[PDB]
């Protein structure tokens, strides 16, 4: 009944995409140590 | 397949507590390790 | 003529979840680039070669510590585009140097142009007159004098704020300590108009929500409205007789009313931009000359405003030499200004 | 020779109320600076 | 209306109130004229700023 | 003090004594104040942007509008439709109720929040404190913009009330 | 009626009047050139054009008769010093008196258009209406826009038939009207090159012919019309508002930065100038020149020509003024008389010192000695009790080289702390406080002010193209929208292009 | 550089992952649209 | 509405979770590593704990010179020894 | 001078609100 | 002179233009793929 | 106090050529039928 890409689908996945990379990235510095 | 097969109640419930468990791990590491001041 | 012009017109103005239209070519890359420089530089990228800071997550900082930082002062005003003579191509240099800031700021505020277009656009199509665009000509003219004005005229892009919290608040009190900024009448509009526009926020919609008509049964009063209804919600008649009686005047033409909301916060945010225009050449309001030949002459003579430049002669000592590193002002323990005991 | 463009302008009370009230703020506030 | 010597004169240069040409007409060669002119400021801009430098172009009060 | 300057003196020696900037009850505080001088001209705009009209363009368009007609003077429907597509249909409001108890509340919780900012400060539990807080591998400190921040503070603090402290910590 | 705010629209559709407001606003504007010329004409100083030039009195509109050739008074003095000559009649008193002359003409002719506003010319030939065909408009005034553009160029700075414009050497120094010729090459886009002023204008002028003449011939496609409203005067207003307030951004910045039009002795320096030590590092050269070639200290700064030595001082520092502090730059540090000649500071070691001077952001600044290699040597403290770089301590003396106080030296701490807080500023001059009344506070430059001006007037010029654009476009919806407004129109998903009916 | 193999490696598997799950619906989409 | 497909539907969707379950952790992981491997220091060219200063200095390597500022800071980068 | 001026012109700023209460425009119902 | 800044510059100019041209490539393409149904 | 002494006829006339202007529409409003 529904397309899967749209123009809303390409908007939700240039910010989706980099946030949930960005979250396991910074994940990662909370056991950084000096 | 079919939307509607996952209640959303338990799709909210799990996304939430995903968010408690990241935010917590950022809270955590204002303790330890960098910018610790330690 | 159906021409490709036309076909493409059809195409960008189409009733989709996120309106895209003409405008939204520039809108969104800018807005979008914009935004992923703030959140990249904030998350991985130093201003230890610029600042001496540590600046992002990677280094250790918090949402309230992060930045990105404003160029070398050796930079002055360049533009350093990626290709540009200072960073050559190299984008690790690049982000050394500080080419996010300006990244930021230049995609920011061609961004914010497109924003602006947005609802120049949109209104056009709906059928509505455009006074949203012309309200937000004020976040506009406050983001051009403070990002870009202000640093144009002092030395370098350095002096501009940094896009960070705490950044953020070491330029108040920069300002403070430098420019005397809480002394300028043009500050003042602006905090008038900021204060008195919440003011208004808070007293419309509590007077609204305290004026409604019962319009249905339940103790819930939201679902009693229809928004294709002819009628008024709440009554205009009682509220102007409780404000009428509560405080002397009370609105009474509802136009009027909502054009003062657009009004009073817009005006105000565009007299604090020209203040900061002039800062950006250093005619600040510093002083009262009267006081000071006073206060000169007469070592009893004492006011707030006298108190309040002690304070800024301390900022200004105790901050400049690691807020100004370039400088190199290396200032000995016996020339700091300090009172009794601390 | 009339000319058709003439237009009546109108002040009413409140806005002689609201324009005297900036105008005396304005005053209030710079006035200090004009004195310096 | 009142007419004058000099009105009459300058009569045919505000005759043509309103008279367009046929669809796009010269827009195309419009565009390549506003495109020249984004690149030529754009070149003065970078020149004052310094980003762009020109051998025997000293952006200084030292031309002179 | 009841005075514009001395309004100006409370302020700065707060900072000083309390990095009040640095405090989450005072970010709410200009979240408040800003959101609300944000949204006062966003309801202004679009109310205005969608009046009906009942006026010529000599007039003001404030004459179409009489005290204590039964008819509303605006389309939210049309405003609802300007806006919707702005951002997107879901983030905004067409219950003209529950927009106007939003505007109510935001900046009367924001300005709680402030009220509670000073009034937790006046028993000294001050904002954060991230002095000195990055190290790197030898023990060196790494400045961070709030270290710049404690530098204005401490200019504050040594001058403020230049002769009313014998003994070196000014614990009230 | 109609509202205070809106009293000047009955102009909108009365060409006649329309250009009897223009003509009275012409009217005023060169009445305020004429009258502001003879204000500064009986309060212009001119005996000293070293150490009270034009840009220390407060002068606005002298500096911009002088940059195109206009340089003398009758009374016969001109500004670089002369006695003596003879202007002729394009004296600083003629130019004033031509503005007054132009300003009543044109109060008669504004007269004339308000009373005879009904001239057929104004009137459509085939409606009868009243219509201007701006698009016709646009390039007869573009076409005379380029002729005179281009004549500017080709003549007046050229000196082919005029006097050409203000040019200086990089320091400031001898200033003087020159015909100038034109730079082809790519140093003609050097903002400190006069000769690309000249090249532009020529060129300019000719493309503005040319587009001129493509304007008066060639009609406005269909497409531009409808989406311009090129029927609507107010389209016009809007745009011309936006190059406005361009160009206006582009005056200021060339004040602010310098550039060939915006010279030195006419506007003052530039902050940059302090920031860079640009005067300081041309004044140590020519000392070091002397020293090489063989004169003694006294000698080589005795060389420096004051008017050089005045450049290095913060006081004509644009960046150290106030919003408040009115009056020309002599009402606050003073009218500067002489250079007291460079002061030179040395331990009891015998080493020298240096000062640090004070950047433009510091109202005040502490006094610090460093050795050459910017090591700490001395200082004025503020905590007494543990000093140890205190003048006293340190046996701190300065001498004077060059100037009034040349071969000079002093000793006692007091003095010598007087003279390190005045070498914070650059250079030290004495100057006459008393003629004027001078409270020792920093004031701005007309350079600083014509800046401050034309910024403010740019950004507030920009919501008025915003506000006339939005007239423009919107001009159907500017009393309120239409009362029967469709809700499908306004709801998602009845039309597939929004705002397109045709798209059910 | 190795670890920029190592980085992307799990980004690459998860597009392809997710066309399997997806390309039948897809080539449908674009079928529809034609 | 606007015609794609309503957000509650995909997201209570078998088919969307089967995907998501691996897109989701598979970006986590490779944000992770991106740290983890010691790239985003060098992408970035932000010291690690260990390469703020040399070991006896307590100078910023601060940029002073707008067109040689790329060759300062390979020169501060080299004397780290 | 300056102080006869600050309080003339509170001065009339304490009437003008007197006038804007009591010698307001009624508002009249329609 | 070719100076490395007036490469530079071309560099700047020639990757703007592609990056409109593949821009309005792609926003043509697909209007004319998916038009309005009139 | 040395202030300075145009502030007072500047005041004067900030406050006077304003206030006149508002004071002549509306009186001429008031007039009108
Ligand atoms: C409203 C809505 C708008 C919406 C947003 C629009 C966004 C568009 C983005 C445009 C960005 C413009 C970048 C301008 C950069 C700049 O200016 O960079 C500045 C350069 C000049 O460079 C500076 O020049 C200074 C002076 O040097 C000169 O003097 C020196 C010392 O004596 C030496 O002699 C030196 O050789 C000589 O060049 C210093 O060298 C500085 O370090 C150096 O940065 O000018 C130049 O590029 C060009 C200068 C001429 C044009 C300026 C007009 C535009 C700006 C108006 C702002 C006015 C600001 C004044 C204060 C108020
Ligand atoms: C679409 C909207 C948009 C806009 C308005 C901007 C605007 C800008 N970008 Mg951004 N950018 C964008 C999208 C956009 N960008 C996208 C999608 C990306 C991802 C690739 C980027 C990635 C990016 C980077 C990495 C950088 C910028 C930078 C900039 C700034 C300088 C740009 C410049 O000088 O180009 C000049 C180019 C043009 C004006 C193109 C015009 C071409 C004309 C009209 C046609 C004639 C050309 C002709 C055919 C070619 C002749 C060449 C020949 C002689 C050799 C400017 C603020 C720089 C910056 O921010 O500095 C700090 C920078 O370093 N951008
Ligand atoms: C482009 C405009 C411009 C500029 C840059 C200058 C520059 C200068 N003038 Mg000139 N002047 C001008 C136009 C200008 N003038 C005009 C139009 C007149 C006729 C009135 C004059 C008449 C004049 C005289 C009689 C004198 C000067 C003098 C000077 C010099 C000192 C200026 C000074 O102290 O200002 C001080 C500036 C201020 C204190 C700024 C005022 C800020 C205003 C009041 C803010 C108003 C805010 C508003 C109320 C808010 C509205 C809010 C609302 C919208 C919500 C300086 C070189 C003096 C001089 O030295 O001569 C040798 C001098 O005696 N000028
Ligand atoms: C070339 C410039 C120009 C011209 C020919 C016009 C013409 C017009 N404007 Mg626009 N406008 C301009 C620039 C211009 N404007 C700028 C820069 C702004 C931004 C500030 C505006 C913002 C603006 C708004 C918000 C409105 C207009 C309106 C109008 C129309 C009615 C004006 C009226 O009756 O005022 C009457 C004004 C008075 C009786 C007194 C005003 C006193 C001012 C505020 C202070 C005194 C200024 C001083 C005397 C002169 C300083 C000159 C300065 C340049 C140095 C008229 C078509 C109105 C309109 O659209 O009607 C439908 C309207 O609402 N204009
Ligand atoms: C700090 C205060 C503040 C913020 C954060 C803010 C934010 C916003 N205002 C908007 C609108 C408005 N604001 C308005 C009046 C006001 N707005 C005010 C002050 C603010 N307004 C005030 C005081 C007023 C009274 C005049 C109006 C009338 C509107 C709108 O109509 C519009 C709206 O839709 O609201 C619902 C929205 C514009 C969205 C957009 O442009 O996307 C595009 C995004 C772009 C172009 C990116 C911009 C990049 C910026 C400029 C630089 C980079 C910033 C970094 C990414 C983040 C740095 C963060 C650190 C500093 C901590 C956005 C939610
Ligand atoms: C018709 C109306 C006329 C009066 C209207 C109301 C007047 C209000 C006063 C406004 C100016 C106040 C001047 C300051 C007080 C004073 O006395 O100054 C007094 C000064 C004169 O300066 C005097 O000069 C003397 C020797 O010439 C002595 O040195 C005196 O000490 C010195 O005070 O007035 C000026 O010169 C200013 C003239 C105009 C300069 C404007 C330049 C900047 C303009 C940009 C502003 C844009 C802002 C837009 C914001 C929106
Ligand atoms: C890094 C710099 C790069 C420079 C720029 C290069 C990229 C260009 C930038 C703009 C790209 C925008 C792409 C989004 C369009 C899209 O996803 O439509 C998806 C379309 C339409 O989907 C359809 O979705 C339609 C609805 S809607 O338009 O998506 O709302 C629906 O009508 C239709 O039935 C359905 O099939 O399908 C396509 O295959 C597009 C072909 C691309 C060639
Ligand atoms: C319930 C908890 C609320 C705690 C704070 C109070 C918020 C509401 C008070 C604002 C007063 C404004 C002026 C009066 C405005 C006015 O007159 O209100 C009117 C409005 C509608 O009134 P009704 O009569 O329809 O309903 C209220 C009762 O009669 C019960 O039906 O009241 C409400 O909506 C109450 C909502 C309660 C539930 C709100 C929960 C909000 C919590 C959100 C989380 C915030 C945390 C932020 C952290 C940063
Ligand atoms: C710069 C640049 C670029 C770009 C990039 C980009 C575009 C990026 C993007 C990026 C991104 C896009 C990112 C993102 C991120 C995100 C994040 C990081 C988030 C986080 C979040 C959180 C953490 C949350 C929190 C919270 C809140 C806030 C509230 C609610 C609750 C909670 C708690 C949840 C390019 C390449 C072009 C070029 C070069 C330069
Ligand atoms: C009739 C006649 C005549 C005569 C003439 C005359 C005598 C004229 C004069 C004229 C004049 C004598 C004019 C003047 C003018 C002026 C003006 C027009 C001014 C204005 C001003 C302003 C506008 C200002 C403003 C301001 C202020 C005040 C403050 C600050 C800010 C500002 C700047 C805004 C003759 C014999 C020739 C012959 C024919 C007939
Ligand atoms: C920049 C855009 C200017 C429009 S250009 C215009 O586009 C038409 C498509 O409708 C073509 O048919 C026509 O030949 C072309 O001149
Ligand atoms: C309308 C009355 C104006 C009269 C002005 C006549 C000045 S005319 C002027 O007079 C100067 C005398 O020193 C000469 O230097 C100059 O050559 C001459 O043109
Ligand atoms: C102790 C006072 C005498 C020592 C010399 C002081 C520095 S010099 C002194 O500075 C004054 C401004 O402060 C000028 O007005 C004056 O012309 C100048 O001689
Ligand atoms: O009193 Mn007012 O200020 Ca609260 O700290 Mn302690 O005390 Mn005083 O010092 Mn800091
Ligand atoms: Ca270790
Ligand atoms: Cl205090
Ligand atoms: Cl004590
Ligand atoms: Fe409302
Ligand atoms: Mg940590």
């Amino acid at each position: 009944s529904y397309p899967i890409f749209t123009v809303r689908w390409v908007a939700v996945h240039t910010l989706a995409v980099p946030t949930i990379f960005f979250l396991g990235a910074i994940a990662a510095m909370q056991f950084i140590q000096r | 397949s079919e939307g509607g097969r996952i209640p959303l109640w338990i799709v909210a419930t799990v996304a939430g507590m995903g968010v408690i468990v990241i935010v917590g791990l950022f809270f955590y590491g204002a303790y330890a390790g960098l910018g610790s001041s330690l | 003529e159906r021409g490709w012009f036309d076909i493409l017109d059809d195409w960008l103005k189409r009733d989709r979840f996120v309106f895209v239209g003409w405008s939204g070519i520039l809108l969104f890359p800018c807005a979008y680039l914009a935004l992923g420089g703030w959140l990249t530089g904030t998350t991985f990228v130093t201003s230890w070669y610029t600042h001496g800071l540590a600046s992002s997550y990677l280094e250790g900082c918090n949402f309230l510590t992060v930045a990105v930082s404003t160029p070398a002062n050796s930079m002055g005003h360049s533009l350093l585009l990626l290709w540009g003579p200072e960073a050559q191509g190299d984008f690790t240099r690049w982000c050394q140097l500080g080419g996010l800031w300006t990244f930021i700021a230049l995609h920011g505020a061609f961004g914010l142009i497109g924003f602006m277009l947005r609802q120049f656009e949109i209104a056009r199509l709906v059928g509505v007159r455009p006074y949203n665009a012309i309200a937000f000509s004020a976040p506009i003219a406050v983001f051009v004098s403070v990002f870009l004005i202000y640093p144009l005229g002092q030395s370098s892009w350095f002096f501009a704020p940094s896009f960070g919290v705490a950044a953020i608040f070491r330029f108040l009190l920069f300002f403070q300590g430098f420019h005397n900024w809480t002394l300028n009448p043009f500050h003042m509009m602006g905090v008038a108009g900021v204060l008195g526009g919440a003011l208004l926020c808070a007293i419309h919609g509590a007077t609204v929500e305290n004026t409604l008509f019962q319009d249905g049964e339940g103790a819930s009063t939201f679902r009693a409205f229809n928004p294709t209804q002819a009628e008024e919600t709440y009554s205009m008649v009682t509220a102007n007789r409780f404000w009428s009686q509560i405080f002397g005047i009370a609105f009474s033409n509802k136009r009027w009313l909502h054009f003062f909301m657009l009004f009073v916060p817009v005006t105000g945010l565009w007299m604090s931009a020209i203040g900061v225009v002039g800062l950006a050449l250093n005619l600040r309001s510093y002083d009262f000359i009267s006081q000071e030949i006073r206060a000169a002459e007469d070592p009893e003579f004492e006011t707030f405003y006298t108190k309040n430049l002690l304070l800024n002669e301390g900022i200004r000592a105790w901050m400049a030499p690691q807020d100004q590193p370039h400088e190199n002002f290396v200032f000995p323990e016996e020339v700091l200004p300090r009172g009794n005991a601390l | 020779e009339p000319n058709p463009n003439r237009q009546p302008v109108e002040l009413n009370r409140t806005s002689l109320y609201l324009g005297l009230l900036l105008i005396l703020v304005l005053a209030l506030l710079f006035s200090s600076y004009f004195f310096n | 209306a009142r007419r004058t010597w000099l009105g009459d004169i300058l009569r045919p240069l505000n005759s043509e109130y309103g008279k367009v040409a046929p669809g796009w007409g010269t827009t195309p060669l419009m565009a390549v004229f506003m495109g020249l002119f984004l690149v030529f400021l754009l070149i003065i801009l970078e020149i004052y700023n310094s980003t762009l430098i020109l051998d025997g172009v000293n952006v200084s009060w030292k031309a002179l | 003090p009841l005075g514009i300057s001395g309004t100006f003196n409370f302020m700065i020696v707060f900072q000083a004594e309390h990095n009040i900037l640095m405090h989450p009850f005072h970010q709410l505080g200009v979240a408040g104040v800003f959101g609300g001088a944000l949204f006062c001209a966003m309801h202004g705009s679009l109310v205005t942007s969608s009046l009906i009209r009942e006026t010529t363009e000599t007039e003001s368009a404030n004459y179409g509008y009489k005290f204590g007609q039964e008819e509303e003077t605006y389309n939210i429907v049309a405003a609802h439709g300007y806006f919707g597509r702005l951002i997107f249909q879901y983030a905004s409001f067409n219950n003209s109720r529950s927009l106007h108890f939003f505007l109510a509340a935001w900046p009367v919780v924001g300005v709680w929040f402030a009220a509670l900012g000073i009034s937790t400060m006046a028993f000294n539990l001050n904002g954060f404190n991230f002095n000195h807080s990055v190290i790197d591998a030898k023990g060196n400190v790494i400045n961070t913009w709030a270290d710049i921040i404690n530098r204005a503070n401490l200019g504050m603090e040594v001058m403020h009330e230049r002769n009313a402290h014998n003994f070196p910590l000014d614990l009230a | 009626g109609l509202p205070w705010y809106r009293v000047h629209t009955v102009l909108i559709n009365d060409p006649g009047r329309l250009i009897a407001a223009h003509l009275m606003h012409t009217a005023l504007v060169a009445g305020w050139a004429g009258s502001m010329a003879l204000y500064e004409l009986a309060t212009f100083d001119p005996s000293d054009p070293v150490l009270n030039p034009m840009w220390r009195q407060g002068m606005f509109v002298l500096p911009f008769m002088a940059r195109l050739g206009v340089t003398g008074s009758w009374s016969g003095w001109s500004i670089t010093g002369e006695t003596g000559i003879d202007p002729g009649f394009w004296s600083f008193e003629g130019v004033a008196l031509a503005h007054i002359v132009l300003s009543g003409l044109l109060f008669l002719a504004a007269c004339w258009h308000w009373v005879y506003w009904d001239l057929e010319l104004f009137r459509d030939p085939r409606t009868g209406e009243p219509a201007l065909d701006l698009p016709k408009m646009f390039g007869i005034h573009l076409f005379l826009a380029g002729l005179l553009c281009f004549g500017f160029g080709a003549f007046h700075l050229t000196g082919l038939f005029g006097p050409g414009m203000w040019v200086s050497d990089p320091y400031g120094l001898t200033g003087s009207v020159q015909p100038v010729a034109p730079e082809w090459g790519p140093d003609g886009f050097n903002p400190y090159n006069p000769g690309g002023v000249v090249a532009h204008h020529i060129a300019a002028g000719i493309v503005g012919i040319i587009a001129g003449l493509f304007h008066i011939l060639v009609r406005p496609p269909q497409r531009l019309y409808k989406a311009l409203r090129m029927g609507n005067i107010e389209t016009v207003l809007s745009s011309s508002i936006a190059a406005v307030f361009f160009a206006a951004f582009v005056v200021a910045g060339t004040m602010w930065y310098g550039s060939a039009t915006t010279p030195i002795e006419l506007f003052g320096p530039t902050r940059y100038q302090w920031d860079s030590s640009y005067f300081q590092q041309e004044i140590n050269r020519r000392v070091q020149a002397s020293l090489a070639s063989g004169a003694t200290l006294e000698e080589a700064w005795s060389a420096i020509p004051e008017k050089l030595a005045f450049y290095d001082y913060i006081g004509n520092n644009p960046a150290k003024g106030g919003l408040f502090r009115t009056g020309p730059m002599n009402k606050g540090d003073g009218i500067a008389q002489a250079w007291k000649g460079h002061a030179v500071f040395r331990n009891k070691e015998g080493e020298e010192l240096f000062v640090r001077r004070m950047p433009a952001f510091f109202e005040s600044f502490p006094v610090i000695l460093t050795d050459k290699n910017g090591v700490v040597k001395a200082d004025i403290p503020f905590r007494r009790a543990e000093s140890k770089y205190s003048f006293e301590q340190q046996g701190v003396t300065v001498s004077f080289y060059g100037g009034e106080l040349n071969g000079q030296t002093f000793t006692d701490p007091p003095t010598v702390k007087s003279y390190a807080r005045k070498a914070i500023f650059g250079e030290i001059f004495e100057f006459d406080t008393e003629t004027l009344n001078s409270d020792g506070i920093f004031r701005t430059s007309p350079r600083g002010w014509f800046t401050f001006a034309h910024a403010v007037f740019a950004l507030l010029f920009f919501f008025g193209h915003i506000w006339h654009g939005a007239r423009t476009l919107f001009r159907d919806v500017f009393s309120g929208i239409d009362p029967e407004l469709s809700p499908e129109q306004v709801e998602w998903g009845f039309y597939q292009k929004v705002g397109d009916v045709t798209t059910r | 550089d190795w670890r920029v193999l190592v980085v992307l490696l799990p980004v690459l598997l998860a597009a392809g992952w997710a066309v399997r799950n997806i390309l039948p619906y897809a080539v449908k989409q674009v079928q529809k649209l034609l | 509405t606007t015609g794609e497909r309503p957000f509650s539907d995909i997201i209570t969707s078998v088919r969307y979770w089967v995907i998501h379950s691996i897109t989701i952790p598979a970006l986590f992981i490779a944000g992770w590593l991106f740290v983890s491997t010691g790239l985003a220091y060098d992408v970035f060219g932000t010291p690690r704990p260990d390469s703020y200063y040399a070991q006896e200095q307590r100078s910023i390597p601060l940029v002073t010179d707008r067109f040689e500022a790329k060759q300062q800071v390979e020169t501060f980068l080299e004397q780290l020894k | 001078m300056e102080t006869i001026t600050y309080v003339f012109i509170f001065a009339c700023i304490i009437a003008l609100f007197f006038f804007a209460i009591f010698f307001r425009e009624p508002p009249r119902i329609t | 002179t070719i100076t490395p800044s007036l490469k530079g510059f071309f560099i700047g100019l020639l990757s703007g233009a592609v990056v409109l041209g593949l821009t309005f490539a792609v926003l043509i393409a697909i209007s004319q793929i998916d038009k309005v149904q009139r | 106090m040395e202030v300075n002494q145009l502030g007072l006829i500047a005041t004067a006339l900030f406050v006077l050529v304003p206030s006149v202007f508002l004071i002549i529409l509306y009186v001429q409003t008031e007039s009108q039928q």
